[PDB]
RNA sequence: GGACCUGGCGGUGCUUCAUAUCCCUCUAGAGGAGCCUGUUCUGUAAUCGAUAAACCCCGAUCAACCUCACCACCUCUUGCUCAGCCUAUAUACCGCCAUCUUCAGCAAACCCUGAUGAAGGCUACAAAGUAAGCGCAAGUACCCACGUAAAGACGUUAGGUCAAGGUGUAGCCCAUGAGGUGGCAAGAAAUGGGCUACAUUUUCUACCCCAGAAAAACGAUAGCCCUUAUGAAACUUAAGGGUCGAAGGUGGAUUUAGC
């Protein structure tokens, strides 16, 4: 019953400006945790759905450093531990997206992103060629 | 309050390489070129060697920050062997797993 | 910056807001030692 | 005497509740709040899984009680206020480059620290295909003669990659500028081309 | 006890109530594969071991068989072989010796179960001599012409116990060829085998004999064709990469043994399967350990 | 014979939780990590900052909530937030707990200038996973 | 996302243990939040060097120590004004002194800016982290003496100088600064005329005409030099005419037809000083009806933006008359208007809040059907407030009037959740509805496990250290449910504390006893009952052993016991 | 510097030593809790932290930080040692142990009734003794020599029923419990003449012991071996006379 | 002193074994040469620790200055620290480990036997053992369910480390603390490990395997000279070139590793 009756809307203006044009987005999150990296997939892919964005979704080959330190404290040389990590990824190439698009739904899944997982969201934009270049001189 | 004096004494000697960092920078540059005349090389190379000897960077030691140990220590966190296997077998290093293949 | 840290935890301490058990510990050996007879010598003694 | 706990919460939880309205952002997973008999930890011998109350691991695993398929279904659909659409025009990609023959990539990287500082969201690569700039023979080859490299005869694409500046903005602006001075040079005719 | 089980399952219905409306889908029609599906979104654990990560079953299945209470209020215990402490064990061995004393007056597709399935089904802790005791019984019991009526009883305590022919397809110019893939050690060759040719076998786009200079390749290539007695009668088209010249030369012989199989009969891919031409060689190199020269070399022992 | 963070058996008189009980080696199989950030991943940067981070948050909690913390602190980064999940015990009185919770978030905020979160999660007894 | 109905606010820690279980609770822990975060601040300023260290991109300036002390220790207007930006009084004050002595100049507007500060503190150090009733404005002051020895005074300087005296309640001493401005011929602001007003109003306890008359000439001069009245102006006009009541009733309708008029919109600070002054302690349906209700038309579906300091009291104002005229519509129209927009905002601080809430839902339960009262009591508790004894007993009420008593064991539950485990008030209401009347097994059977905790609750009572007080009503409705419900053992076995505590049982209560004796064929325990009887000395007992002695056979022992009796009688 | 600091619990373990090669073999320090008395929020700098280590509201006001005077700070510190000495003082004083035969010996030492039983058994009406503590040792394999304790301990409730035990264990309580729990599962009955004495002239050996038992008339009280006399005061026996001739095998 | 119990030991018996393992058997090595490196000894004013298996390219995934804790000289004294100490004690310890372990047993709590001694506790056609827990196992990582990792309890060697850090005890406080400059860190000689070789299954070249030359030459990663790289500092570090073409001619008993 105690329903708001009414509630304020976030203030979008269109710009008289023309806006960017993304032809690819290439999201890639890298883990620790391929569960996480699957539910984060799961959620990104859905939200792209929902706002009408086309998704594709790769799982680049993961990477393992591995490195070695000595066991003991003080001599014993031949017996080491030898400890790794294991990085994981997931690569959601987004295609044909305005710059306002990009812009919400990267803000919605970066401030969603779950602890531990890096991104490096790669965009490639759509330009014209400057008219300083158009003619020869 | 840092482990120890010699901590200290590193710490002192990166404050004092960040501080004469560009005036070295620039004395070598001088240096380490065949253009310009090797009497101002030489002179050029008078004053390097005449600054102070903790400026020189080669004099920094990477040490454990957390206990000052000179070696086996892990350039990416900064830790001696042992305080990192500490923290790792803990389980406090995100990522961080024994490795077995 | 350690003496950013040892001061700041220190200073903690003092005003109670913060429970340092090693350095409690080592307050009571140190006044253990007192009572034993273990304490440090002046700078001219 | 002392103070008693109060029951969980989840007692009072409808089974057709509003769950987004439970868990509307990240937060950890409290067992109080979350109505679901989930457990976690390897059992000991005939034992069963920890339960939630006082589970670490689970406290450890990053849920996603937030991001349910309603809360994302809800978010997107209050989000969609914000999208602009695609030019329906260049729906293909051969209608993308013919309009668009630059295309400029450049990098965010997304990490959790108190800074957001990265050296490397400074690099923008420019790339465009020389069929797409107007170029005769003389000027094409000229051109590709200047790139070295950074021309790819195979895709017939020059790429060129600044990373000088500190910021992005000024290293678009100036592969900018150096896509146009290698464009008017290529034009361009010395004397020193005619002992070729 | 019986009513902390019924309490979880009321809390476990609640909560499945609670998780299809979390997820939205229908709670009449939630199944537990959706539950599992569902609850492996929302807490993500890449614990490498299943158990330890985030469970929500029905309690049945979480918590184990708890046997009941052997005796009533009155203190006398239910079955009358409890004293022996293995009541169940004792019970099933005097029934099947029953059984065996009627069978005596009136006269590759299971296996026995292991004693922790025997174990499982009595509810009781048994011995490996108690097993195999057990197991020997059952055994006479088969022997002793057991009927329908004997079967019954003793299928309880019995469990259930070719390569795979690719599809043929075909090019533009409607010839047919099969596609196979095989891998050696590192490396990994995809070769596609025609149904008629000349023997010609081009690999990487280059005629064997130049790809292999070694003869000991080229009679690695050779096995398979030779081995049925098809030389000369296929056309290969192999891609190989990763490796040295042997194990490019073991991947390939792999992948076209493979490709073959569609061309020839059953008998014939059986056969090389016996001959070993469709194993895939999991000899791979060993890592390196630590504090040892190699994967099993010692460092100089120095007394 | 191996010593690193293993809790010896004994008579069967010792609780130990389910981090303690695990082994090195059942991390990442067994058990997660106490602290979750990306400095370690491949081409991220600023590891040791965050592990120092962490060294002096743990110490620092622990100091600060003493004989309270029932299990090793939980140290999540997301973006710039921190957020610290921290099980406690039910002894200490709430106002109390809700008085540290404040001057935690806010000191805590103001030496790492990031937005810092405590989330504490309170049980009767520390939780025994068994008996060593 | 819509408000989380079964969590508390989101500034508590949502943990069972650490969830606030009560309004004192609540805000007792958000005091002691607020109290660490203040300790944690003190502590970031009074030792900034640990905190200096920026490794934070973009950079948080809000996340950096702050610095009071003065870093300009020349002697020098610079410096001054560098004492005066951090709001120093005795600095400044000890400054200017050694300047003026210097002989160096001081510019009008640094000494303007002395006494802007001076006048408005009273010249008392603002408070820091650390190191009501009468007057402050101190005849020999500081601010005072700086302004009789400036050399130059301008309008700016008498309009600080009358505003802090208001503020300071100097309303006499700020009415003789506005005489010698006139006398200099000088013109004031509208702050410095909403200030004359409210002294005019503060000084002399003249009647209602002298008053508005004097508040009129006020406005007119303002009009002759031209001064364009603000909100603040008829915003101060109206809370100060809310003395008079109904003398100044009307006029406060004229001032508002004014503002109107003028242009100036009205505020919710304006609307709430418009209905507490037409909610006279009386009648409200002669006038407050129809104001309210023309004022909640006015601003029906209005989001409103922060105007006036006061704007923050109007829906305590409106649900509180709501809650006197018993306008359930009313009521409803005030909470979609607390709902709208962004409007939630303007409720107040927490105790605002409560009241608010308290009388909204009081309210509710008085003149709402059952089952939509039962939805905003889920919706609002404890999401909303944590509600008092009082609003629970209400909503018992209702749940009576309504016949509605299967849900009282839940009510009982809240009440423990929400602290009113040990209310006698509460305790004994819900005894007295559960005791009543009779109800089909399964209401007795339920009604009989609420009463068995509340006497759990009785005995737990944390004034166990003082002589534990059980009311007889709630031993006699305690057994009486016991008895309903079947458990006679527990009803014989709490007979005893009758006797302990003098406590007169209920001829109900024996009654029942007396039925369940002769059903469990119990001569022993009639026996005991009528002895307890004729130790209490009630009426019926003469007439109980007669039934006694007829309903149960007698023991030669048990018929000498009621001879001794009927002796005693 | 502060990374260093490690927990009370570890700094304990290591100046304690328990563990360790001198503990393997036995080839004192007392681990004292410094959190027991400390407050939240009480410092060297006696600050009064509202809701922390003072009261949230006085008299209906949020409180505000202050600070104590040095003189009360003195004052508060004074307190604090006062309540430190106290305790210790209590922790080393200890309650004089009541002795039996003699003084460092743990024979004829009441060991209390023993422990109820599971079916609703109770011995509050028995009494234990020990007759005897050893110190067996046995060399194993790999742990050189073991050290365990060995006990004999005699229950009775002074009216007849009276049993022994010996109770085997490398812990000396754990030895007692043991022998006593077992004894009470080993009763005997023994007649008593008037429950006094017995019923005749005892002469017996067992093994290499001669016990020669003599009945006695009422008031001539236990003139028997130290052991005898325990042992007759838990069976119920108050007067004969016995010697113990041969070997005095106290279990025998 | 007599008789026993437990353990250790037996140049102690029978039986069955060791699966890269004890001998033979198979392959490649060390033991012979030069060089690199560690250690012992000598030398010096010039560290410390490991030092039978379980030390000896070991702490060091590393010493020109720094590192550095050593020596010579000089300088400072509430000293970076609500001091400091790489000062003694690893035979007080925590911490991390070696070792059997390339094991499978350790086991609390009970019960029983021995006359109720230390002690012992099994026979499956079963004769007093039941056992939680730990370990093994299982589960897990890598490429399978194999293999390798990982794991490997209780204990043995007062095994190693006070020099990772912390710490009990003891010791110095105008110095056993701190700072600066300079300096040793070498070879009489022995010995451990590794690299290069002694060649024709080899050397140089082209190619990455259908060749041409070499062949008493093969053989230094050493020696000497020059240049370059890093550095403030290079005869003393690395790389390259030049120059030289050395010992040696498949290595004694003995010994290492490999399924
Ligand atoms: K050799
Ligand atoms: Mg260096
Ligand atoms: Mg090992
Ligand atoms: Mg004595
Ligand atoms: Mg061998
Ligand atoms: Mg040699
Ligand atoms: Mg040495
Ligand atoms: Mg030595
Ligand atoms: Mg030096
Ligand atoms: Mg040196
Ligand atoms: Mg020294
Ligand atoms: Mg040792
Ligand atoms: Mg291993
Ligand atoms: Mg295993
Ligand atoms: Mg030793
Ligand atoms: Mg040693
Ligand atoms: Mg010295
Ligand atoms: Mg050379
Ligand atoms: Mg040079
Ligand atoms: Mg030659």
């Amino acid at each position: 019953v105690d329903v708001p009756k009414d509630l304020t809307k976030p203030v979008v203006t269109i710009s008289d400006e023309p806006d960017i044009l993304y032809k690819r987005l290439s999201v890639l999150v890298k883990g620790h945790d391929k569960a996480v990296l699957d539910s984060y997939e799961y959620f990104a892919v859905l939200a792209a759905k929902e706002l009408g964005i086309s998704i594709k979704v790769h799982e680049p080959p993961r990477k393992i450093e591995r490195f070695t330190l000595l066991q003991s404290v003080h001599i014993y040389k031949k017996h080491r531990v030898q400890y790794e990590m294991r990085t994981l990824y997931r690569c959601l190439e987004l295609e044909h997206l305005t710059g306002s698009t990009a812009d919400v739904y990267l803000e919605y899944i970066q401030r969603n992103l779950p602890e531990g997982v890096a991104m490096e969201v790669t965009k490639t934009q759509l330009e014209q060629l400057p008219e300083h270049i158009k003619e020869p001189i | 309050h840092y482990v120890d004096w010699r901590m200290w004494r590193d710490v002192k000697r990166r404050k004092m390489a960040y501080e004469y960092a560009d005036e070295r920078l620039r004395i070598n540059s001088l240096r380490k070129n065949t253009i310009l005349p090797k009497i101002l090389q030489d002179v050029a190379d008078e004053e390097i060697a005449a600054l102070p000897r903790d400026s020189c960077p080669v004099r920094i030691r990477n040490r454990c920050v957390m206990t000052s140990r000179p070696r086996g220590v892990k350039r990416r966190w900064r830790l001696s062997r042992i305080v990192f296997r500490h923290l790792a077998d803990h389980g406090q290093l995100s990522g961080i797993q024994r490795a077995t293949w | 910056n350690h003496h950013t840290y040892a001061e700041l935890m220190q200073t903690l301490r003092f005003l109670g807001l913060y429970r340092d058990e090693h350095q409690d510990f080592m307050d009571e050996q140190k006044r253990l030692k007192k009572l034993r007879g273990k304490e440090k010598p002046k700078k001219g003694e | 005497p002392r103070r008693k706990a109060l029951p969980p919460r989840t007692e009072k939880m409808a089974v057709d509740q509003d769950w987004p309205s439970v868990y509307p952002v990240a937060a950890p997973f409290k067992p109080s709040a979350v109505p679901l008999p989930v457990r976690m930890g390897y059992p000991v011998k005939k034992g069963v899984p920890m339960a939630k109350e006082g589970n670490l691991e689970l406290l450890k695993i990053p849920n996603f009680l937030h991001l349910t398929p309603v809360a994302i279904k809800k978010h997107c659909e209050a989000l969609k206020d914000f999208c602009t659409e695609w030019p329906a025009a260049l729906d293909s990609d051969e209608k993308c480059e013919k309009h668009f023959p630059i295309e400029i990539d450049s990098t965010d990287y997304v990490s959790s620290g108190p800074s957001v500082r990265n050296p490397r969201a400074r690099v923008v690569v420019l790339r465009v295909k020389l069929s797409s700039l107007n170029l005769d023979d003389h000027a094409k080859k000229k051109l590709i003669k200047l790139v070295g490299e950074r021309y790819c005869k195979t895709t017939d694409v020059l790429t060129i990659k600044t990373d000088r500046c500190p910021l992005r903005r000024q290293n678009y602006d100036y592969a900018v500028y150096l896509l146009t001075v290698l464009y008017h040079e290529s034009w361009n005719t010395e004397e020193w081309e005619k002992s070729k | 006890t019986e009513d902390f089980i019924k309490k979880q399952i009321e809390e476990f219905n609640i909560g499945k109530r609670h998780l299809a409306n979390m997820m939205g889908e229908d709670p009449e029609t939630f199944t537990q594969e959706d539950i599992d599906r569902a609850i492996a979104y929302l807490f993500p654990s890449g614990l490498f071991e299943k158990r330890a990560r985030p469970v929500m079953k029905h309690p049945e299945q979480i918590f184990p068989r708890q046997r009941a209470i052997q005796w009533g209020e009155d203190g006398r215990p239910f079955h009358y072989l409890f004293y022996t402490g293995k009541q169940s064990y004792y019970s099933l061995m005097h029934d099947v010796y029953g059984m065996l004393l009627n069978l005596e007056k009136h006269q590759i597709g299971s296996r026995w179960l292991i004693k922790e399935e025997l174990e499982e089904m009595l509810v009781e802790k048994l011995s490996d001599l108690d097993y195999m005791q057990f197991i020997r019984l059952l055994e006479k019991l088969l022997t002793s012409q057991c009927g329908a009526a004997e079967e019954e009883f003793v299928q309880r305590f019995r469990r259930s116990v070719k390569q795979l022919i690719e599809p043929v397809q075909y090019d533009e110019q409607g010839m047919a060829f099969s596609k196979s893939e095989g891998k050696r050690k590192t490396a990994k060759a995809e070769a596609i085998v025609y149904k008629h040719g000349s023997g010609r076998i081009k690999v990487n786009g280059i005629d064997y004999q130049l790809y292999f200079p070694i003869t000991q390749d080229r009679e690695q290539l050779m096995f398979p064709f030779h081995f049925v007695d098809r030389l000369g009668k296929h056309d290969v088209t192999c891609t190989v990469s990763g490796g040295g010249r042997s194990a490019q030369a073991g991947a390939i012989r792999l992948a076209m043994a493979k490709a073959l199989c569609s061309f020839v009969t059953e008998d014939e891919v059986e056969w090389m399967r016996q001959a070993g031409l469709l194993t895939t060689d999991p000899r791979v190199r060993e890592r390196k350990k630590p504090g040892q020269e190699g994967a099993r070399r010692k460092f100089t022992w120095k007394k | 014979k191996n010593r690193a963070a293993r809790v010896r058996v004994s008579k069967g008189d010792k609780p130990v939780t389910y981090e303690e009980a695990h082994a090195p080696h059942y991390i990442a199989h067994r058990k997660g990590w106490l602290s979750l950030h990306t400095g370690n991943l491949d081409g991220e940067d600023h590891a040791a900052e965050r592990t120092v981070e962490d060294v002096f948050l743990r110490k620092f909690m622990w100091g600060t909530f003493p004989g309270c913390l029932a299990d090793q602190l939980v140290l999540k980064r997301r973006g710039n937030q921190l957020e610290i999940c921290a099980v406690v015990l039910r002894q200490l009185s709430p106002h109390k707990y809700y008085f540290l919770v404040g001057y935690s978030e806010t000191l805590l905020s103001y030496f790492y200038k990031c937005p810092v979160r405590l989330h504490l999660q309170t049980v009767p007894s520390k939780v025994v996973y068994k008996y060593l | 996302v819509n408000r989380d109905t079964t969590a508390v606010p989101y500034v508590f820690q949502d943990d069972p243990y650490l969830m606030p279980a009560s309004s004192l609770e609540s805000r007792s822990f958000l005091l002691a939040k607020k109290s660490g975060e203040n300790v944690a601040k003190f502590i970031i300023n009074s030792y900034p060097k640990y905190f200096q260290k920026d490794i934070a991109e973009p950079h948080i300036p809000c996340l950096m120590p702050e610095y009071f002390e003065p870093q300009i220790k020349d002697i020098s207007e610079a410096a001054l004004k560098e004492r005066i930006e951090l709001r120093k009084v005795k600095a400044s004050v000890d400054m200017f002194d050694q300047l003026l002595q210097a002989g160096t100049t001081v510019s009008l507007e640094t000494t303007n800016s002395l006494l802007d500060l001076l006048c408005y503190y009273g010249d008392q150090e603002p408070s820091t982290d650390y190191h009501q009733f009468g007057v402050t404005w101190r005849a020999k002051n500081n601010a005072e003496r700086i302004f009789s020895l400036m050399p130059e005074k301008n309008e700016h300087s008498y309009c600080t100088m009358i505003r802090g005296m208001v503020k300071h309640r100097a309303y006499e001493q700020a009415l003789n600064l506005y005489t010698e401005l006139l006398n200099n011929r000088l013109h004031a602001d509208v702050y410095t005329f909403n200030a004359l007003i409210e002294a005019t109003v503060c000084a002399i306890n003249e009647k209602f005409e002298e008053k508005w008359s004097k508040i009129l000439e006020l406005l007119r001069h303002m009009v002759a030099q031209k001064v364009k009245p603000n909100l603040q102006t008829f915003n101060t006009i109206l809370k100060c005419l809310r003395r008079f009541h109904v003398f100044a009733r009307s006029p406060a309708l004229q001032v508002l037809r004014e503002m109107k008029a003028i242009g100036i919109e009205p505020s919710l600070a304006t609307y709430h000083h418009i209905i507490r002054l037409f909610d006279q302690p009386g009648d409200p349906l002669k006038r407050s009806s129809f104001i309210i209700y023309d004022i909640m038309n006015e601003l029906m579906g209005k989001r409103f933006s922060p105007k006036d300091p006061d704007d923050d009291k109007f829906f305590q104002s409106a649900m509180s008359i709501c809650s006197s005229l018993r306008d359930l519509e009313l009521a409803y129209q005030v909470h979609g208007l607390l709902k709208t927009g962004d409007n939630w905002k303007f409720i107040g601080p927490d105790q605002h809040r409560n009241f608010y809430y308290s009388k909204f839902f009081d309210l509710i339960c008085l003149m709402e059907q059952i089952d939509v009262t039962l939805k905003w009591y889920e919706d609002l508790i404890p999401s909303a407030y944590f509600p008092h004894s009082q609003t629970m007993i209400h909503l018992l009420q209702a749940l009576d009037v309504a016949n509605r008593l299967e849900v009282i064991p839940k009510i009982w539950k809240d009440s423990k959740e929400y602290g009113h485990t040990f209310r006698s008030d509460l305790r004994e209401e819900i005894l007295m509805l559960m005791a009543r009347d009779k109800h089909p097994p399964e209401l007795q059977v339920a009604f009989a496990d609420c009463a068995a905790d509340i006497k759990s609750a009785y005995e737990s009572q944390p004034i166990r250290q003082t002589a534990q007080d059980w009311p007889a009503t709630s031993l006699n409705c305690i057994a009486i449910l016991f008895l309903r419900a079947g458990r006679t053992q527990e009803a014989w076995k709490m007979l005893g504390l009758f006797r302990k505590h003098n406590k007169i049982p209920r001829s109900e209560l024996l009654n029942e006893l007396m039925d369940s004796a002769k059903v469990s064929n119990s001569p022993s325990q009639a026996i005991e009952v009528v002895e307890l009887a004729s130790a209490f000395s009630l009426p019926i007992c003469e007439g109980l052993t007669q039934r006694v002695m007829s309903d149960f056979a007698i023991n030669q022992e048990q018929k000498e016991a009621l001879s001794n009796l009927t002796a005693l009688t | 510097s502060f990374f260093t600091k490690l927990t009370a619990d570890e700094l304990w373990k290591g100046a304690l030593a328990e563990t360790g090669a001198g503990a393997k073999k036995g080839r004192k320090k007392k681990r004292k809790d410094l959190n027991r008395g400390q407050i939240i929020g009480e410092g060297r700098y006696g600050f009064l932290w509202p809701g922390l280590n003072v009261p949230l509201m006085k008299n209906g006001a949020v409180q505000t930080i202050a600070q104590r005077s040095k003189e009360e700070q003195e004052k508060v510190e004074a307190d604090m040692i006062q309540q430190r000495e106290e305790w210790d003082r209590k922790k080393k004083m200890k309650v004089k142990r009541e002795r039996g035969w003699s003084g460092n010996s743990w024979g004829g030492i009441s060991l209390g009734p023993p422990d109820p039983g599971p079916c609703g058994e109770t011995y509050e009406d028995f009494d234990t003794r020990i007759l005897e503590v050893r110190n067996v040792f046995t060399m194993t394999a790999k742990e050189g020599r073991k050290k365990s304790i060995r006990v004999l301990v005699a229950v009775g409730n002074g009216k007849g029923a009276a049993g022994f035990s010996i109770g085997k264990a490398t812990d000396r309580m754990d030895a007692f419990r043991k022998a006593k729990n077992r004894a009470v599962h080993h009763l005997h009955y023994i007649e008593r003449y008037e429950d006094h004495t017995i019923f005749h002239d005892i002469s017996l050996r067992f093994k290499r012991t001669h016990i020669k038992m003599k009945k006695q008339p009422k008031g001539y009280g236990l003139r028997c071996h130290r052991a005898i006399i325990t042992i007759c005061r838990l069976i119920g026996i108050k007067d004969m006379y016995a010697k113990v001739s041969g070997s005095i095998n106290m279990l025998s």
